[PDB]
């Protein structure tokens, strides 16, 4: 069965990643393009929340744009775009992933502020503060991912493999855990706490104001917003560290168990990459107003052309 | 008593009617599709625009918006020459004096504020504050620097006198609110359209109605005057435009389409009078062949309903202000 | 009342509808070239271009 | 090379100054919340208007009252004629319509429920919430408590009506009054609930002749009315 698991992992990496990355790349580019089109050529009344949403869409688009090299390399089984391009593409992929996570966190923090300060008077809802925080997010993630470069830096053709299987297992983990803490856990904890506050605020508002306004839909969306984020990232992050730990020399060994670990991590990556495709739908197109704006601006383009 | 007079008037109109304008307009070729383009976009109003007017020089234009702002644009350069802040934010009309020195504006205040532009102080101030209407003031039109006709929502119009500052004559007879009016080219008479589905012609000098036209089925939101002054056109909430003639005493033409079920908001004529440009609640304006009633183009491009429309006195351009507050100029 | 106004309204020198329509035709075709919107003027002397 | 250029530069300078002034005024316009105060003359609309005046000359009587660092601009339109279908279009962008209705005079009430019905289903107000003030409750309470309040005749359904469970009456009011005052409130709410696809809501409030909380009630409702607007804009809906 050990060879069976080896064949399973090989076929998985060969086909499943390529196909899934193709789907996520075709849905996501389209959706994020609709979002950026509606944000640039429409909706002139920009504000903090619009800044965060546009930044999330741009980060997701840059995340998708970095897939094609991975798709073709996993399909053919041999990366052939040199060493520099691999490092750049993988680093920017990981950086855009974590910037997307942080922008989801800050979208939650601005959905809580607007619910608690509807008049936009807390001074954190100012557009200038939103721009400053967005730049801080970008630069902070760029700094966070710098220690990845020694890990992905291949040694000689191109020996450029994934983030989990490259570099010193003991350094590829000390960091993969730190990047999970500062990258996914902390943003997840703050996002959960602030969406918990929103749920309580909506419940209190429903109980206080009883003028036939259950507001069940908003409560579900904030519950679903964190549920999909946690369920699509937790399997990847939690499994990733296990894969890197599976390369630790402290216990190591157990070749068959390592194959199982690699395959179970290999399946979890495209799951985390799904957020970059769902976010355009969940945050922009699933709701009204923006969709109406896109339709109206989509009718204007047809008349013009 | 009145039914006999109404029957006599109807019979006289029928006797004077032999062939419809549509019937005899078959011998003239159509204007054809008109690809009018936006030459300027005069954005700068904070809220929805509710009225605008062109200067006699055809370069300046004053536009009023519900944010309490009355902006005078230089249409050629797009620069704003003045931004008068109104005392009442709910302005429903504006007017540019034929000499270009004064600018009037009405609204829900029931008061017509006359501002002086060419002022020695260099800053525009309320030259006069004409009061006396018991309802919202829905249209203003200057006859000269010393006269102004204001039609209000109390079912009356009034010819004022800025120098002395009170009513000079009052035009009564309308049953509903008098939405809009238009002065004849000679400024010797003017037609006012009201919400009782009737447009009445008044002699400014005599101060009495001369003849009424009741071809509409709903309120008359807009009304203009054919360039020669012998006919006028009206737009109503029933999405129909109606061209009446003063001498024929009756409607000459009806412009409408099966695909429009939304009322008019503003009508105007081109320099020759061959085209009738009408603004609609459907977020777009339509150009009609005044003689054939054919949609010779559509000036779409407003994100909200068109609330005011006006052709330059020289006929070069067509300004159109809509509730989206951008006031596009077409040509 | 309305009777007095209608009495003087009726005393109007009405004319045939056909004559009025023909007069509108005459005016429209007597100023056809003097209409920058009916016949688009060239951009050379157009003030907006 | 100077005749037309100095004038152009002056025009551009004036344009930029006016644009700066308009940008400065835009913040104030967006911050201020516009209100519309409708209600019959027999209602206490004027008294409420003055009560916030403490904290327009002809036609429309504006009212600047400010609470919690946000300023509200109410517009009592009592100076217009009886009919309103035309100038109501002006207030298509008003944040909330304040509707003061005299809960005391029943004979003049079935018309206030019908001025409300037209307002609620109006073409240009099908996106504006209505803050409903059931004014003059003290008069109603003393009128029902004193008898001769045959509200059943005007509304036969009142006989087959019982106080809703979710009511929150004060401890020391006649239970009959509680059923009488909540009966009127429900009639307006039925009109509001019978139409509107959740795009505008009604906020029924009970007020006496003198109450400093009316400004607070409007602030709370305007806070909740724009909260719904913010949720829709943020795609939470």
């Amino acid at each position: 069965t050990c060879k069976n698991w080896l064949a399973a992992e090989a076929a998985l990496e060969k086909y499943y990643l390529s196909i899934f990355y193709g789907i996520e790349f075709v849905v996501g580019v389209l959706g994020n393009t609709i979002v950026v089109y509606g944000y640039i050529f429409s909706l002139k009344n920009w504000n903090s929340s619009n800044i965060y949403l546009f930044n999330l869409s741009v980060s997701d688009l840059a995340f998708l744009c970095t897939l094609p090299m991975l798709i073709r390399s996993y399909a053919n089984g041999n990366w052939i775009y040199g060493d520099v391009l691999c490092i750049s593409n993988r680093y920017v992929l990981h950086a855009n992933l974590y910037t997307s996570i942080l922008f989801l966190t800050f979208i939650s923090i601005d959905r809580y502020l607007i619910i608690k300060y509807p008049f936009r008077e807390h001074l954190l809802q100012k557009k200038e503060f939103a721009i400053l925080i967005s730049l801080a997010i970008w630069v902070l993630v760029t700094l966070e991912l710098l220690p990845i470069l020694p890990l992905i830096n291949p040694v000689i053709g191109t020996t450029c493999n994934d983030f989990a299987s490259s570099g010193d297992p003991n350094y590829n983990l000390i960091y993969s855990m730190c990047l999970t803490l500062l990258g996914f856990l902390i943003p997840l904890f703050v996002m959960c706490f602030f969406y918990y506050k929103i749920a309580l605020f909506l419940k209190q508002r429903n109980r206080q104001v009883a003028t036939a306004l259950p507001l069940e839909k908003p409560l579900n969306l904030v519950i679903m917003a964190v549920v999909i984020f946690s369920v699509l990232f937790t399997p990847y992050h939690v499994m990733r560290n296990v894969r890197i730990a599976s390369r630790l020399g402290s216990w190591k060994q157990y070749q068959c168990t390592q194959v199982v670990i690699n395959s179970f991590y290999i399946v979890t990556r495209p799951l985390a990459f799904l957020n970059s495709v769902i976010n355009p739908v969940f945050y922009f197109l699933l709701g009204d107003h923006f969709r109406d704006m896109l339709m109206n601006q989509l009718r204007h383009n047809f008349k013009s052309l | 008593e009145a039914e006999q007079l109404k029957n006599q008037i109807r019979d006289a109109r029928k006797a004077c009617a032999d062939a419809t304008l549509s019937q005899i307009t078959n011998n003239i070729d159509p204007v054809g599709r008109i690809q009018m383009r936006t030459r300027r976009t005069l954005r700068g109003h904070l809220a929805k625009i509710y009225a605008m007017h062109w200067g006699t020089d055809s370069r300046l234009l004053v536009s009023a918006s519900q944010d309490g702002k009355l902006i005078i644009w230089d249409s050629y350069t797009t620069n704003k020459v003045h931004a008068i802040p109104l005392r009442s934010s709910w302005v429903m009309t504006c007017a540019y004096a034929p000499s270009g020195n004064y600018v009037a504006c009405g609204g829900l205040d029931n008061i017509c504020s006359i501002y002086n532009l060419k002022t020695r102080e260099g800053n525009v101030r309320v030259s006069r504050e004409l009061a006396g209407h018991t309802g919202y003031l829905s249209c203003c039109r200057f006859l000269d620097d010393n006269q102004i006709v204001t039609s209000s929502g109390d079912t009356t119009c009034a010819l004022w006198d800025i120098e002395t500052g009170q009513q000079t004559t009052t035009f009564t007879g309308h049953t509903g609110d008098v939405m809009s009016l238009s002065l004849a080219p000679d400024t010797r008479l003017f037609v006012s359209g009201a919400c009782d589905a009737s447009a009445k012609l008044w002699d400014v000098r005599e101060g009495m109605c001369r003849q009424t036209f009741t071809g509409h089925e709903s309120d008359i939101n807009a009304i203009c005057f054919f360039p020669n002054g012998n006919a006028f056109a009206t737009g109503s909430d029933d999405a129909t435009c109606r061209l009446f003639d003063l001498r024929a005493d009756q409607e000459l033409m009806t412009y409408s389409h099966d695909n429009i079920i939304c009322g008019i908001t503003s009508v105007s004529f081109s320099k020759s009078g061959r085209l009738l440009l009408a603004g609609y609640d459907d977020f777009n304006c339509n150009v009609w062949d005044a003689l054939k009633a054919d949609r010779a183009g559509v000036l779409a491009g407003h994100d909200n309903r068109v609330s005011c429309l006006g052709v330059t006195d020289d006929g070069m351009a067509v300004a159109t202000g809509s509730w989206d507050s951008f006031l596009k100029i077409w040509n | 009342k309305l009777v007095e106004q209608l009495k003087m309204e009726a005393n109007i020198d009405r004319i045939k509808v056909s004559k009025a329509a023909a007069d509108l035709m005459a005016y429209c075709e007597a100023h056809a070239k003097e209409d920058p919107l009916l016949t688009p003027v060239p951009a050379s002397e157009n003030p907006f271009r | 090379t100077e005749d037309q250029r100095n004038e152009e530069k002056a025009q551009r300078e004036a344009n930029k100054k006016i644009e700066k002034q308009l940008q400065k005024d835009k913040q104030v316009y967006r911050a201020t919340h516009r209100l519309l105060l409708l209600g019959a003359d027999n209602s206490g609309k004027s008294t409420i208007v003055k009560q916030m005046r403490i904290l327009g000359t002809s036609g429309i009587f504006e009212t600047k009252f400010q609470v919690d660092k946000v300023n509200f601009h109410m517009f009592d339109v009592g100076g217009q004629r009886d009919e309103r279908r035309k100038w109501i279009q002006c207030f298509n962008d008003v944040t909330a319509i304040i509707f003061v209705v005299d809960s005391s005079d029943y004979n003049r009430l079935q018309e206030a429920l019908n001025l409300f019905k037209s307002i609620w289903n109006n073409r240009w107000l099908r996106t504006i919430s209505v803050i409903l003030f059931l004014n003059k409750q003290d008069l109603l309470a003393e009128k029902v408590l004193a008898g001769k309040s045959k509200i059943e005749d005007y509304f036969p359904e009142f006989a087959r009506y019982t106080t809703p469970e979710d009511a929150t009456p004060e401890p020391g009011e006649d239970p009959r009054v509680t059923r009488a005052k909540y009966f009127i409130r429900d009639e307006f709410l039925r009109i509001s609930t019978a139409s509107g696809d959740g795009r505008h809501y009604c906020y029924p409030h009970f007020t006496c002749a003198v109450d400093t909380e009316n400004a607070r009630r409007i602030f709370n409702d305007c806070k909740d009315i724009i909260l719904q607007m913010n949720l829709r804009e943020y795609n939470l809906v």
